[PDB]
Protein backbone atom coordinates (compact mmCIF):
# COMPACT_ATOMS: atom_id res chain seq x y z
CA UNK A 1 0.00 0.00 0.00
CA UNK A 2 2.92 2.50 0.73
CA UNK A 3 3.67 4.56 -2.43
CA UNK A 4 5.83 7.57 -3.34
CA UNK A 5 4.66 8.89 -6.69
CA UNK A 6 6.90 11.38 -8.49
CA UNK A 7 6.08 13.91 -11.27
CA UNK A 8 6.78 12.98 -14.92
CA UNK A 9 9.91 13.53 -17.08
CA UNK A 10 11.23 17.06 -17.65
CA UNK A 11 13.15 18.63 -20.55
CA UNK A 12 14.88 21.87 -19.63
CA UNK A 13 17.50 24.11 -21.34
CA UNK A 14 20.66 25.03 -19.29
CA UNK A 15 20.11 27.99 -16.92
CA UNK A 16 16.44 27.09 -16.43
CA UNK A 17 14.88 25.85 -13.16
CA UNK A 18 12.96 22.58 -12.49
CA UNK A 19 10.51 21.58 -9.72
CA UNK A 20 9.98 17.81 -9.02
CA UNK A 21 7.21 16.53 -6.69
CA UNK A 22 6.90 13.35 -4.62
CA UNK A 23 3.38 12.43 -3.45
CA UNK A 24 3.41 10.21 -0.37
CA UNK A 25 0.57 7.71 0.33
CA UNK A 26 0.09 4.76 2.71
CA UNK A 27 1.79 6.15 5.88
CA UNK A 28 1.80 9.41 7.98
CA UNK A 29 3.90 11.90 5.94
CA UNK A 30 5.29 13.81 9.00
CA UNK A 31 6.52 10.51 10.68
CA UNK A 32 9.53 10.15 8.33
CA UNK A 33 11.96 12.51 6.66
CA UNK A 34 12.41 12.41 2.91
CA UNK A 35 15.76 11.70 1.24
CA UNK A 36 16.62 12.81 -2.32
CA UNK A 37 18.95 10.61 -4.47
CA UNK A 38 20.62 11.25 -7.87
CA UNK A 39 21.34 8.51 -10.38
CA UNK A 40 23.31 10.01 -13.32
CA UNK A 41 23.66 7.76 -16.50
CA UNK A 42 26.80 6.18 -14.80
CA UNK A 43 23.92 4.61 -12.62
CA UNK A 44 25.86 5.27 -9.31
CA UNK A 45 23.28 6.35 -6.61
CA UNK A 46 24.23 9.66 -4.92
CA UNK A 47 22.60 10.95 -1.69
CA UNK A 48 21.65 14.65 -2.17
CA UNK A 49 20.42 15.20 1.38
CA UNK A 50 17.09 15.06 3.25
CA UNK A 51 14.27 17.21 4.71
CA UNK A 52 12.27 17.00 7.99
CA UNK A 53 8.66 16.58 6.76
CA UNK A 54 7.27 18.53 9.79
CA UNK A 55 9.71 21.51 10.23
CA UNK A 56 10.80 21.65 6.62
CA UNK A 57 14.45 21.78 7.77
CA UNK A 58 16.67 20.60 4.89
CA UNK A 59 20.16 19.04 5.06
CA UNK A 60 22.16 19.07 1.76
CA UNK A 61 25.07 16.78 0.86
CA UNK A 62 28.40 18.51 0.09
CA UNK A 63 27.88 18.16 -3.68
CA UNK A 64 24.36 19.66 -3.54
CA UNK A 65 24.82 23.07 -1.82
CA UNK A 66 23.59 26.37 -3.36
CA UNK A 67 21.57 25.26 -6.44
CA UNK A 68 19.40 22.61 -4.72
CA UNK A 69 16.32 23.26 -2.52
CA UNK A 70 13.95 20.87 -0.72
CA UNK A 71 10.42 22.02 0.19
CA UNK A 72 7.08 20.66 1.45
CA UNK A 73 3.27 20.84 1.16
CA UNK A 74 2.51 18.88 4.39
CA UNK A 75 -1.27 19.31 3.84
CA UNK A 76 -0.83 17.57 0.40
CA UNK A 77 1.77 14.93 1.71
CA UNK A 78 4.08 16.22 -1.07
CA UNK A 79 7.84 16.83 -1.03
CA UNK A 80 9.51 18.98 -3.70
CA UNK A 81 13.02 19.21 -5.18
CA UNK A 82 14.01 22.34 -7.02
CA UNK A 83 17.22 22.64 -9.04
CA UNK A 84 18.14 26.21 -10.07
CA UNK A 85 20.48 27.38 -12.88
CA UNK A 86 20.49 23.94 -14.59
CA UNK A 87 23.64 22.34 -16.13
CA UNK A 88 24.17 19.38 -18.55
CA UNK A 89 25.68 17.44 -15.58
CA UNK A 90 22.21 17.72 -13.84
CA UNK A 91 20.90 15.28 -16.50
CA UNK A 92 19.94 12.33 -14.20
CA UNK A 93 17.00 10.39 -12.71
CA UNK A 94 15.97 11.93 -9.34
CA UNK A 95 14.47 9.84 -6.49
CA UNK A 96 12.67 10.68 -3.34
CA UNK A 97 13.24 7.93 -0.77
CA UNK A 98 11.90 7.33 2.74
CA UNK A 99 14.72 4.75 2.81
CA UNK A 100 12.79 1.46 2.87
CA UNK A 101 10.40 2.91 0.17
CA UNK A 102 11.42 4.78 -3.01
CA UNK A 103 9.70 6.82 -5.71
CA UNK A 104 9.67 5.60 -9.35
CA UNK A 105 12.15 8.36 -10.34
CA UNK A 106 11.90 11.54 -12.43
CA UNK A 107 14.09 11.89 -15.48
CA UNK A 108 15.51 15.39 -15.86
CA UNK A 109 17.16 16.07 -19.24
CA UNK A 110 19.20 19.27 -19.56
CA UNK A 111 19.51 20.14 -23.26
CA UNK A 112 19.62 23.22 -25.48
CA UNK A 113 18.10 21.03 -28.27
CA UNK A 114 14.38 21.42 -29.20
CA UNK A 115 11.74 18.69 -28.62
CA UNK A 116 11.18 16.89 -31.93
CA UNK A 117 8.09 14.73 -32.77
CA UNK A 118 9.14 11.36 -34.40
CA UNK A 119 8.71 10.41 -38.06
CA UNK A 120 6.90 6.99 -38.21
CA UNK A 121 7.33 4.64 -41.21
CA UNK A 122 5.67 1.21 -41.85
CA UNK A 123 7.85 -1.91 -42.20
CA UNK A 124 6.40 -4.63 -44.47
CA UNK A 125 8.03 -7.62 -46.31
CA UNK A 126 9.81 -7.43 -49.79
CA UNK A 127 8.80 -8.34 -53.47
CA UNK A 128 9.59 -12.11 -53.56
CA UNK A 129 8.02 -13.11 -50.22
CA UNK A 130 5.93 -16.11 -48.95
CA UNK A 131 6.42 -15.98 -45.16
CA UNK A 132 4.78 -19.48 -45.12
CA UNK A 133 3.01 -19.67 -41.75
CA UNK A 134 3.58 -16.26 -40.06
CA UNK A 135 4.28 -12.73 -41.38
CA UNK A 136 6.36 -10.07 -39.48
CA UNK A 137 5.51 -6.32 -39.72
CA UNK A 138 7.22 -3.37 -38.04
CA UNK A 139 7.10 0.37 -37.29
CA UNK A 140 10.19 2.58 -37.73
CA UNK A 141 10.23 5.56 -35.26
CA UNK A 142 12.94 7.98 -36.45
CA UNK A 143 14.31 11.40 -35.39
CA UNK A 144 12.74 12.19 -32.04
CA UNK A 145 13.99 14.05 -28.91
CA UNK A 146 14.11 13.38 -25.92
CA UNK A 147 13.80 9.55 -25.49
CA UNK A 148 10.42 8.88 -23.73
CA UNK A 149 8.67 7.21 -26.81
CA UNK A 150 6.08 4.39 -26.19
CA UNK A 151 4.54 2.14 -28.86
CA UNK A 152 1.30 0.10 -28.86
CA UNK A 153 0.12 -2.20 -31.71
CA UNK A 154 -3.63 -2.97 -31.43
CA UNK A 155 -4.34 -4.89 -34.62
CA UNK A 156 -3.50 -8.28 -33.02
CA UNK A 157 -2.71 -7.14 -29.40
CA UNK A 158 -0.31 -8.04 -26.49
CA UNK A 159 2.85 -10.12 -27.16
CA UNK A 160 1.56 -11.74 -30.46
CA UNK A 161 5.03 -10.90 -31.85
CA UNK A 162 5.46 -7.38 -30.35
CA UNK A 163 9.19 -6.79 -29.81
CA UNK A 164 10.26 -3.31 -28.71
CA UNK A 165 13.88 -2.72 -29.80
CA UNK A 166 15.67 -0.02 -27.73
CA UNK A 167 16.69 3.36 -29.15
CA UNK A 168 20.10 4.40 -30.54
CA UNK A 169 21.19 8.10 -30.71
CA UNK A 170 22.58 8.86 -34.18
CA UNK A 171 23.77 12.48 -34.82
CA UNK A 172 21.20 14.85 -33.28
CA UNK A 173 18.22 12.47 -32.59
CA UNK A 174 16.95 9.02 -31.44
CA UNK A 175 15.63 6.10 -33.57
CA UNK A 176 13.69 2.97 -32.44
CA UNK A 177 11.82 0.06 -34.09
CA UNK A 178 8.99 -2.22 -32.89
CA UNK A 179 7.82 -5.36 -34.74
CA UNK A 180 4.74 -7.63 -34.66
CA UNK A 181 4.33 -11.26 -35.88
CA UNK A 182 0.87 -12.48 -37.01
CA UNK A 183 -0.41 -15.42 -39.14
CA UNK A 184 0.25 -15.13 -42.99
CA UNK A 185 -3.59 -15.23 -43.61
CA UNK A 186 -4.35 -12.36 -41.10
CA UNK A 187 -2.26 -9.88 -43.23
CA UNK A 188 -3.07 -8.36 -45.80
CA UNK A 189 -6.51 -9.90 -44.91
CA UNK A 190 -7.34 -8.19 -41.54
CA UNK A 191 -6.05 -4.54 -41.28
CA UNK A 192 -2.85 -3.86 -39.23
CA UNK A 193 -1.72 -0.43 -37.90
CA UNK A 194 0.59 0.90 -35.11
CA UNK A 195 0.35 3.74 -32.52
CA UNK A 196 3.48 5.77 -31.58
CA UNK A 197 3.40 8.07 -28.54
CA UNK A 198 6.05 10.73 -27.78
CA UNK A 199 4.95 12.39 -24.49
CA UNK A 200 7.50 15.25 -24.62
CA UNK A 201 5.97 16.61 -27.89
CA UNK A 202 2.40 15.53 -26.78
CA UNK A 203 1.95 13.70 -30.17
CA UNK A 204 0.58 10.28 -31.34
CA UNK A 205 1.37 8.96 -34.88
CA UNK A 206 -0.55 5.98 -36.51
CA UNK A 207 0.56 4.02 -39.63
CA UNK A 208 -1.47 1.41 -41.61
CA UNK A 209 0.77 -1.41 -42.86
CA UNK A 210 0.16 -2.07 -46.59
CA UNK A 211 2.05 -4.45 -49.02
CA UNK B 1 9.17 10.08 17.02
CA UNK B 2 9.94 11.50 13.50
CA UNK B 3 13.46 11.12 11.93
CA UNK B 4 15.24 9.90 8.84
CA UNK B 5 14.49 6.12 8.62
CA UNK B 6 18.12 5.82 7.34
CA UNK B 7 19.39 7.16 10.67
CA UNK B 8 20.67 4.27 12.86
CA UNK B 9 21.60 5.06 16.53
CA UNK B 10 24.66 2.69 16.41
CA UNK B 11 26.18 4.92 13.61
CA UNK B 12 27.38 7.94 15.69
CA UNK C 1 36.14 9.57 5.48
CA UNK C 2 32.87 7.50 5.46
CA UNK C 3 33.71 5.16 2.55
CA UNK C 4 32.08 1.87 1.38
CA UNK C 5 34.02 -0.52 -0.87
CA UNK C 6 32.42 -3.12 -3.20
CA UNK C 7 33.47 -5.20 -6.31
CA UNK C 8 32.60 -3.73 -9.79
CA UNK C 9 31.08 -7.08 -11.02
CA UNK C 10 30.56 -10.85 -10.23
CA UNK C 11 29.07 -13.93 -11.97
CA UNK C 12 27.36 -17.01 -10.49
CA UNK C 13 25.72 -20.15 -11.89
CA UNK C 14 21.95 -20.60 -11.37
CA UNK C 15 21.25 -22.45 -8.08
CA UNK C 16 24.61 -21.52 -6.53
CA UNK C 17 25.19 -19.14 -3.56
CA UNK C 18 26.40 -15.58 -4.12
CA UNK C 19 28.36 -13.72 -1.35
CA UNK C 20 28.78 -9.99 -2.09
CA UNK C 21 31.08 -7.73 0.01
CA UNK C 22 30.52 -4.17 1.22
CA UNK C 23 33.51 -2.86 3.21
CA UNK C 24 33.36 -0.13 5.79
CA UNK C 25 36.45 2.19 6.19
CA UNK C 26 39.00 1.53 9.12
CA UNK C 27 36.85 3.70 11.49
CA UNK C 28 33.03 3.09 11.30
CA UNK C 29 33.82 -0.74 11.14
CA UNK C 30 31.00 -1.36 13.77
CA UNK C 31 28.37 0.52 11.66
CA UNK C 32 25.06 -0.87 10.36
CA UNK C 33 24.63 -0.77 6.58
CA UNK C 34 21.64 -1.15 4.18
CA UNK C 35 21.55 -3.26 0.99
CA UNK C 36 19.63 -2.17 -2.10
CA UNK C 37 18.92 -4.05 -5.31
CA UNK C 38 18.55 -2.27 -8.63
CA UNK C 39 17.14 -4.01 -11.72
CA UNK C 40 17.31 -2.44 -15.25
CA UNK C 41 13.98 -0.64 -15.77
CA UNK C 42 13.10 -0.27 -12.03
CA UNK C 43 13.92 2.14 -9.12
CA UNK C 44 16.17 0.79 -6.27
CA UNK C 45 14.62 -1.65 -3.79
CA UNK C 46 15.51 -1.96 -0.09
CA UNK C 47 16.92 -5.48 0.60
CA UNK C 48 17.98 -5.37 4.29
CA UNK C 49 19.63 -3.75 7.35
CA UNK C 50 22.83 -5.55 8.42
CA UNK C 51 24.41 -4.91 11.85
CA UNK C 52 28.10 -5.56 12.93
CA UNK C 53 27.11 -8.92 14.64
CA UNK C 54 25.52 -10.38 11.44
CA UNK C 55 22.01 -9.45 12.65
CA UNK C 56 19.78 -8.65 9.67
CA UNK C 57 16.24 -7.68 8.81
CA UNK C 58 14.87 -7.81 5.25
CA UNK C 59 12.42 -5.48 3.47
CA UNK C 60 8.99 -6.26 2.02
CA UNK C 61 8.94 -8.46 -1.08
CA UNK C 62 12.37 -9.85 -0.29
CA UNK C 63 12.53 -13.67 -0.62
CA UNK C 64 14.02 -16.00 2.06
CA UNK C 65 17.05 -16.78 -0.12
CA UNK C 66 18.38 -13.27 0.86
CA UNK C 67 20.37 -13.18 4.12
CA UNK C 68 23.28 -11.29 5.67
CA UNK C 69 26.44 -11.94 7.71
CA UNK C 70 29.34 -9.74 8.98
CA UNK C 71 32.94 -10.11 9.92
CA UNK C 72 34.80 -6.95 11.14
CA UNK C 73 34.36 -3.98 8.69
CA UNK C 74 32.91 -6.44 6.05
CA UNK C 75 29.17 -6.72 5.44
CA UNK C 76 28.05 -9.65 3.29
CA UNK C 77 24.88 -10.10 1.25
CA UNK C 78 24.31 -13.87 0.87
CA UNK C 79 21.89 -14.93 -1.97
CA UNK C 80 21.15 -18.71 -1.61
CA UNK C 81 20.02 -20.76 -4.67
CA UNK C 82 20.46 -17.65 -6.89
CA UNK C 83 17.69 -17.20 -9.48
CA UNK C 84 17.94 -15.44 -12.90
CA UNK C 85 15.56 -12.68 -11.48
CA UNK C 86 18.33 -11.87 -8.93
CA UNK C 87 20.43 -10.36 -11.81
CA UNK C 88 20.85 -6.74 -10.66
CA UNK C 89 23.29 -4.16 -9.26
CA UNK C 90 23.50 -4.57 -5.47
CA UNK C 91 24.39 -1.29 -3.71
CA UNK C 92 25.17 -0.78 -0.04
CA UNK C 93 24.53 2.36 1.99
CA UNK C 94 25.64 3.77 5.34
CA UNK C 95 24.56 6.71 7.51
CA UNK C 96 26.56 8.74 10.06
CA UNK C 97 25.64 11.38 12.70
CA UNK C 98 28.20 13.92 13.97
CA UNK C 99 26.75 16.71 16.21
CA UNK C 100 23.04 16.07 15.36
CA UNK C 101 24.06 16.21 11.61
CA UNK C 102 22.91 13.24 9.45
CA UNK C 103 24.85 12.19 6.34
CA UNK C 104 24.21 9.18 4.13
CA UNK C 105 26.60 7.52 1.60
CA UNK C 106 26.15 4.88 -1.10
CA UNK C 107 28.78 2.43 -2.38
CA UNK C 108 29.71 2.16 -6.08
CA UNK C 109 27.61 -1.00 -6.43
CA UNK C 110 28.30 -4.61 -7.62
CA UNK C 111 26.78 -5.80 -10.94
CA UNK C 112 25.56 -9.42 -10.47
CA UNK C 113 25.28 -11.75 -13.44
CA UNK C 114 23.49 -15.15 -13.11
CA UNK C 115 24.77 -17.78 -15.66
CA UNK C 116 23.21 -21.06 -16.91
CA UNK C 117 20.89 -19.33 -19.41
CA UNK C 118 20.36 -21.46 -22.56
CA UNK C 119 22.53 -20.55 -25.63
CA UNK C 120 20.36 -19.42 -28.65
CA UNK C 121 21.14 -18.40 -32.27
CA UNK C 122 19.94 -14.94 -33.50
CA UNK C 123 16.84 -14.42 -35.63
CA UNK C 124 17.26 -11.81 -38.36
CA UNK C 125 14.41 -9.68 -39.75
CA UNK C 126 15.28 -7.21 -42.50
CA UNK C 127 12.85 -4.54 -43.75
CA UNK C 128 13.30 -2.42 -46.89
CA UNK C 129 12.60 1.37 -46.98
CA UNK C 130 8.85 2.21 -47.16
CA UNK C 131 7.35 4.06 -50.19
CA UNK C 132 6.58 6.95 -47.72
CA UNK C 133 10.28 7.38 -46.65
CA UNK C 134 11.32 7.14 -50.35
CA UNK C 135 9.01 10.16 -51.10
CA UNK C 136 11.37 12.17 -48.77
CA UNK C 137 14.16 10.81 -51.11
CA UNK C 138 15.63 8.97 -48.02
CA UNK C 139 16.00 5.18 -47.32
CA UNK C 140 16.40 3.40 -43.94
CA UNK C 141 16.93 -0.39 -43.97
CA UNK C 142 16.11 -2.11 -40.64
CA UNK C 143 17.86 -5.20 -39.25
CA UNK C 144 16.15 -6.61 -36.18
CA UNK C 145 18.16 -9.23 -34.33
CA UNK C 146 16.40 -11.24 -31.62
CA UNK C 147 16.15 -14.47 -29.53
CA UNK C 148 19.96 -14.75 -28.92
CA UNK C 149 22.20 -15.71 -25.99
CA UNK C 150 24.90 -14.73 -25.04
CA UNK C 151 24.80 -10.96 -25.96
CA UNK C 152 28.02 -10.93 -28.08
CA UNK C 153 27.25 -10.08 -31.74
CA UNK C 154 28.84 -8.45 -34.83
CA UNK C 155 26.48 -6.62 -37.13
CA UNK C 156 27.64 -6.10 -40.74
CA UNK C 157 26.03 -4.58 -43.84
CA UNK C 158 26.54 -5.42 -47.54
CA UNK C 159 25.04 -3.81 -50.71
CA UNK C 160 26.10 -5.56 -53.93
CA UNK C 161 28.04 -8.14 -51.85
CA UNK C 162 30.36 -5.21 -51.00
CA UNK C 163 30.57 -4.05 -47.33
CA UNK C 164 28.83 -0.76 -46.40
CA UNK C 165 29.99 1.21 -43.33
CA UNK C 166 28.70 4.64 -44.37
CA UNK C 167 25.29 5.32 -42.80
CA UNK C 168 25.31 2.34 -40.42
CA UNK C 169 24.19 2.69 -36.83
CA UNK C 170 24.00 -0.48 -34.67
CA UNK C 171 22.51 -0.66 -31.14
CA UNK C 172 24.20 -2.48 -28.22
CA UNK C 173 22.64 -5.90 -27.34
CA UNK C 174 19.88 -5.25 -24.80
CA UNK C 175 18.35 -7.91 -22.54
CA UNK C 176 14.75 -8.84 -23.34
CA UNK C 177 13.55 -11.54 -21.02
CA UNK C 178 15.73 -14.64 -20.92
CA UNK C 179 17.62 -13.60 -24.16
CA UNK C 180 18.89 -10.54 -26.06
CA UNK C 181 17.85 -8.32 -28.92
CA UNK C 182 19.64 -5.61 -30.90
CA UNK C 183 18.95 -3.53 -34.02
CA UNK C 184 20.93 -1.97 -36.85
CA UNK C 185 19.89 0.61 -39.45
CA UNK C 186 21.36 1.44 -42.88
CA UNK C 187 20.53 5.00 -43.97
CA UNK C 188 21.07 5.52 -47.69
CA UNK C 189 19.46 8.14 -49.97
CA UNK C 190 16.60 7.01 -52.29
CA UNK C 191 17.90 5.75 -55.70
CA UNK C 192 21.10 4.74 -53.70
CA UNK C 193 18.71 1.94 -52.64
CA UNK C 194 17.35 1.59 -56.25
CA UNK C 195 20.87 1.54 -57.99
CA UNK C 196 22.00 -1.62 -56.07
CA UNK C 197 20.89 -5.22 -56.84
CA UNK C 198 20.10 -6.44 -53.29
CA UNK C 199 21.24 -5.58 -49.69
CA UNK C 200 22.46 -7.92 -46.89
CA UNK C 201 22.58 -7.72 -43.07
CA UNK C 202 25.05 -10.26 -41.58
CA UNK C 203 25.17 -11.13 -37.87
CA UNK C 204 28.01 -13.18 -36.33
CA UNK C 205 27.31 -14.87 -32.99
CA UNK C 206 29.55 -17.66 -31.47
CA UNK C 207 31.58 -17.79 -34.72
CA UNK C 208 28.38 -18.73 -36.67
CA UNK C 209 27.05 -16.25 -39.27
CA UNK C 210 23.34 -15.63 -40.01
CA UNK C 211 22.33 -13.33 -42.95
CA UNK C 212 19.22 -11.83 -44.65
CA UNK C 213 18.68 -9.92 -47.91
CA UNK C 214 16.37 -7.35 -49.57
CA UNK C 215 15.60 -6.97 -53.27
CA UNK C 216 14.75 -3.64 -54.95
CA UNK C 217 12.85 -5.37 -57.83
Amino acid sequence: QVQLQESGPELKKPGETVKISCKVSGYPFTNYGMNWVKQAPRKVLKWMGWIDTYTGDPTYADDFKGRFAFSLDTSASTAYLQINNLKNEDTATYFCARGTYWGQGTLVTVSAAKTTAPSVYPLAPVCGDTTGSSVTLGCLVKGYFPEPVTLTWNSGSLSSGVHTFPAVLQSDLYTLSSSVTVTSSTWPSQSITCNVAHPASSTKVDKKIEP
Amino acid sequence: ERRNELQKQENR
Amino acid sequence: QLVLTQSSSASFSLGASAKLTCTLSRQHSTYTIEWYQQQPLKPPKYVMELKKDGSHSTGDGIPDRFSGSSSGADRYLSISNIQEEDEAIYICGVGDTIKEQFVYVFGGGTKVTVLGQPKSTPTLTVFPPSSEELKENKATLVCLISNFSPSGVTVAWKANGTPITQGVDTSNPTKEGNKFMASSFLHLTSDQWRSHNSFTCQVTHEGDTVEKSLSPA
